[PDB]
RNA sequence: AGAACCUUACCAAAUCUUGACAUCCUUUGACAACUCUAGAGAUAGAGCCUUCCCCUUCGGGGGACAAAGUGACAGGUGGUGCAUGGUUGUCGUCAGCUCGUGUCGUGAGAUGUUGGGUUAAGUCCCGCAACGAGCGCAACCCUUAAGCUUAGUUGCCAUCAUUAAGUUGGGCACUCUAAGUUGACUGCCGGUGACAAACCGGAGGAAGGUGGGGAUGACGUCAAAUCAUCAUGCCCCUUAUGAUUUGGGCUACACACGUGCUACAAUGGACAAUACAAAGGGCAGCGAAACCGCGAGGUCAAGCAAAUCCCAUAAAGUUGUUCUCAGUUCGGAUUGUAGUCUGCAACUCGACUACAUGAAGCUGGAAUCGCUAGUAAUCGUAGAUCAGCAUGCUACGGUGAAUACGU
């Protein structure tokens, strides 16, 4: 669908810090204009490996890891240069993954 | 052994696969993730230490 | 099994990586980027006795700070060594770096620290249970719920290895807030090797 | 007019349903039950709300749904319609809880450990 | 086997060019794994290294159903005490 | 450690129905069963002109123990009545079993023979009823003084 | 959690000595590549050009090269797992095991932790020369069952219009997606019970007595396993117990053993139409459409760093036609031929399709294992390892039961 916007990505590995970090970056969008959309879920896709705990042999005693992936997404309509520097501004901690785009 | 095995697998190579790719600092090949380049226990002995992102686990 | 250690269980709910950077899925240039942190950090370690550095990593930079009782031995007296770490460190990680020394508070009731200080009593051939009793003795003074403290191996250099425990205070372990600071160690003198596993507990608290 | 609309879930599915006042004939998917069910002839099963519940009956119906094969989903049409006729009247729960066909069975299915393999069997002893 | 088309390891052919254009052999080396025979290779006494010591075998123009990339086997009676 | 019950079949209406499809669900697929069941109470009733719950009824009568043993301990083994949940689930667990034992080809003509045979006290599930009923109460006289 | 080579440790052959490789001193120098020769490669034998790049005031300094000397050296899948660290099974998620103070006892030891009642639980009350603490169970955390708020694209289309089609206008009501919080705790009622713990039943609610599950594994045991992941004491090898390469074998074959697959056919077999998933992967990788070919596959190239697009038809099933009990249109082994892809090359030893073949076998003896409900039984899907290769492993869902008299 046709519309002047702004999008983003962000990706992280925590709930708490990427969400603190989209209160910066919503706050700070509508702090230098308006038309922000709220910080919109997304599946969070994961992973797994399974490994033996061993060193020789007993594979009947398995064990397992994951790493999950939040994601985000953000969108902005009516882009102006100010809101540009409040997504280049405050990523702010930085295990996020921000990728800016239009 | 293992230690020329490290050369071996070093070197430049007559064609494409001749590889293996096996652990960077554990001399194991096998059981290895190409994602890593880490070997079966070491990437386990090292995901405790709280190190590599991250949890890890108990949720499938 | 049989046991495991608390980090690597504790870690997801309360305690955040020593090692922390993008995903983007190229870990392994980055990972063993950190590898060769891991190492080099011993030629520091082996004068500082430090706890465990952080690798924060923005995009265009890196930002470390290394945990130790001993802040003189790496600061150099007026800067002079920091630097020359930065130095040496450029040749193979070939990216600038910005590392910001960081002091462990309530400083050597540490775990990584007492452990390899009990392991350097060891290395001079003192008698194991003197080193143990004085361990947890001292660690009482400073204030703490509990502790535990092993050795492993062929004791007083003799015959076949053996293994006991001076714990005090309550050590609480199957459960799941703790903030417990688990360690190891090594060190030989003349027969085989002797490890350690050093624990505390020292009240509970989250990282949020 | 106006029609009601509660869900459904049960068994890795979910089953919108849409309960407008008429002679009762059911078109999921716009497609009728029959359309959708093999073989089936359990379908009475589904119309066990009608019998006890808005005896003898009827409404008409709509739904859409999705997921899951076609037990699971023909029974997650049946708590929407429960949670649905509860919103018409809290008259009609008396009967129903006596009954159940309201509480969303919470059982599914159970993940795997060492023993299970291609197929759910686990595994044996050394003889001889 | 073949994407379209028969070939030589091309260390054979050459060798065995300058002998067989002229007079031949009774008697070749070679290690002979990633090649095979076509009309060029009949006559010549080939002997694919065994894993030992190579044999002398002398191809035959009837040897299309047999090839050069093998003859005598590593295995070598048997292993086994009973036979076939 | 109760029963958790089959609710009906409305096809023929009944539930021991509900309760017999469920056996011959070899390897479950439901719709199997239910099809030759079904079209076997359509088949019974086209041969021998009746109803499906006559022969059917009759026959899980004529084919249901109600007296029966165990054994327990030298050996002996005490007579014992039959649960009505066991009563019928040996009435079916039983003619099932035998059903396959005739040997037929076809789905249904078996059965349907099976139950209308039994519905006229004749067939294997009726000699396994005297057979039972052969070794029990007859040597009742030493296990019966007990739980 | 991938054996053509490689891996691979083992064998034959040609080969090497600070060596395959790492640090140190000298000595230099930025580094190199393409062809010929000989060779199986390893290699060298010659052309050719690697070329003081960061800093120089003629030297120099440097990451980094260099061939040679080269003593310290290096290396060993070389032994001892009964010398060790570390790591992991097992008794067993069995419910127990221990310490302080004090008492008794000549003492070893006992006392607590015992008895009554109670629990899945050394769980808990009461009583008692015992009082307390710890490790342990429980919780504490992830996931699951319902609801409330928040947010609405790639998700959804209920109101409507339009459309091959939610594809787009519009919409965020519902589903959903992931975040915050409510809830289940003997907790409310009734009885029983030493009034107590606790047991039993009643309501409510989506979910009642640890709600299902996971993770988690006490003191210790088996001188259990690993020196071959690694680390390492001792001991041993060194012009070879170290090294490079080609080929080979780790996959043999009178036999037994164990694990698992498909069969022994009418709930079945062949042909045709036809509906319902979940979860996970894709950047030098997913391979859409269309075209060729019987087919594996091939051309071709759009979209795709992903809720977008591809993997990817889900299969079982359901409806139909035929089959009518045969070693059969049962089964699908073995062999020959003709072909597809990957890799240099599929001979030992890849995978795959097409034709033909058409094995043993018609429910299993003695003994024997699994399993108490989303379970067994049963169908297919995704991935890792990966140039190619999983009946195995892990997870994913689909259909879905009988019995539990009782100890």
């Amino acid at each position: 669908m046709a519309k002047q916007k702004i999008r983003i990505r962000l990706k992280a590995y925590d709930h708490r810090v990427i969400d603190q970090s989209a209160e910066k970056i919503v706050e700070t969008a509508k702090r230098s204009g308006a038309d922000v959309s709220g910080p919109i879920p997304l599946p969070t896709e994961k992973s797994v490996y399974t490994i033996i705990r061993a060193v020789h042999m007993y594979k009947d005693s398995r064990e397992q890891f994951e790493q999950r992936t939040h994601k985000r997404l953000i969108d902005i309509v009516n882009p102006t240069p100010k809101t540009v520097d409040a997504l280049m501004g405050l990523n702010l901690p930085s295990g996020v993954d921000i990728e800016i785009k239009l | 052994a293992k230690t020329s095995m490290v050369a071996k697998q070093q070197k430049k190579q007559k064609y494409a696969v001749r590889e293996y790719t096996r652990c960077e600092r554990c001399g194991r090949p096998h059981s290895v993730y190409r994602k890593f380049k880490l070997c079966r226990i070491c990437f386990r002995e090292l995901a405790y230490k709280g190190q590599i992102p991250g949890v890890r686990k108990a949720s499938w | 099994g049989q046991k495991i250690n608390p980090i690597g269980l504790r870690v997801g709910i309360i305690r955040d990586w020593e090692a922390k950077w993008y995903a983007e899925k190229d870990f392994a240039s980055l990972l063993h980027e950190d590898l060769k942190i891991r190492k080099f950090i011993d030629n520091e370690l082996k004068e500082a006795s430090v706890s465990h550095v952080e690798i924060e990593r923005a995009a265009n930079r890196i930002n470390i700070a290394i945990h130790t009782g001993k802040p003189g031995m790496v600061i150099g007296k007026g800067g002079s060594e920091i630097e020359k770490l930065r130095n040496k460190l450029n040749a193979l990680t070939d990216k600038k770096v910005h590392i910001n020394v960081i002091e462990i508070k309530k400083v050597d009731l540490d775990a990584r620290l007492v452990a390899e200080n009990i392991a350097r009593q060891l290395e001079n051939r003192a008698s194991f249970r003197r080193v143990q009793k004085q361990a947890i003795t001292r660690a009482m003074k400073l204030g703490a719920k509990g502790i535990k403290t092993q050795v492993s191996g062929r004791l007083g250099g003799a015959d076949i290895a053996r293994a006991e425990q001076y714990s005090e205070g309550t050590v609480p372990l199957h459960t799941l807030r703790a903030d417990i600071d688990y360690a190891h160690a090594e060190a030989d003198t003349t027969y085989g090797k002797l490890g350690v596993k050093v624990w505390i507990y020292r009240g509970e608290v989250l990282p949020t | 007019q106006v029609e009601y609309r509660g869900t459904g879930r049960r068994k890795n599915s979910v089953a919108r349903v849409r309960l407008v006042p008429g002679e009762g004939n059911i078109t999921v998917n716009n497609r009728d039950v029959r359309e959708y069910l093999p073989f089936e002839s359990l379908i009475l099963d589904l119309n066990q709300p009608f019998d006890v519940t808005e005896t003898k009956g009827n409404y008409d119906v709509l739904v859409n749904v999705h997921g899951g094969g076609f037990t699971g989903q023909a029974q997650a049409i049946r708590h929407g319609i429960a949670r649905a006729l509860l919103e018409a009247d809290p008259e009609y729960r008396g009967s129903l809880k006596r009954a159940g066909l309201l509480t969303r069975d919470p059982r599914m299915k159970e993940r795997k450990k060492p023993g299970l393999k291609a197929a759910r069997r686990s595994p044996q002893f050394s003889k001889r | 086997s073949i994407k379209k088309g028969p070939f030589v390891d091309e260390h054979l052919m050459k060798k065995v060019e300058a002998q067989e254009g002229s007079e031949k052999k009774q008697v070749i080396k070679t290690w002979s794994r990633r090649s095979t025979i076509f009309p060029n290779f009949i006559g010549h006494t080939f002997a694919v290294y065994d894993g030992r010591k190579h044999v002398p075998v002398y191809v035959t123009e009837d040897m299309v159903g047999h090839k050069l990339g093998e003859f005598a086997p590593t295995r070598t009676f048997k292993g086994h005490v009973a036979d076939d | 450690v109760p029963k958790r019950d089959v609710l009906p079949d409305p096809i023929h209406n009944s539930k021991l129905v509900t309760k017999l499809i469920n056996k011959i669900m070899l390897d479950g697929k439901r719709g199997t069963a239910q099809r030759i069941l079904y079209s076997a109470f359509d088949l019974v009733e086209q041969r021998s002109g009746r109803d499906a719950l006559e022969v059917f009824e009759e026959a899980i009568n004529n084919i249901m123990p109600v007296l029966e043993v165990k054994a327990r301990r030298s050996n002996y083994q005490v007579p014992v009545e039959v649960r009505p949940e066991r009563r019928t689930t040996l009435g079916l667990r039983w003619l099932v079993n035998y059903a396959r034992l005739r040997g037929e080809k076809t789905m249904e003509d078996r059965l349907a023979n099976e139950i209308l045979d039994a519905a006229n006290n004749t067939g294997g599930a009726v000699k396994k009823r005297e057979d039972t009923h052969k070794m029990a109460e007859a040597n009742k006289a030493f296990a019966h003084y007990r739980w």
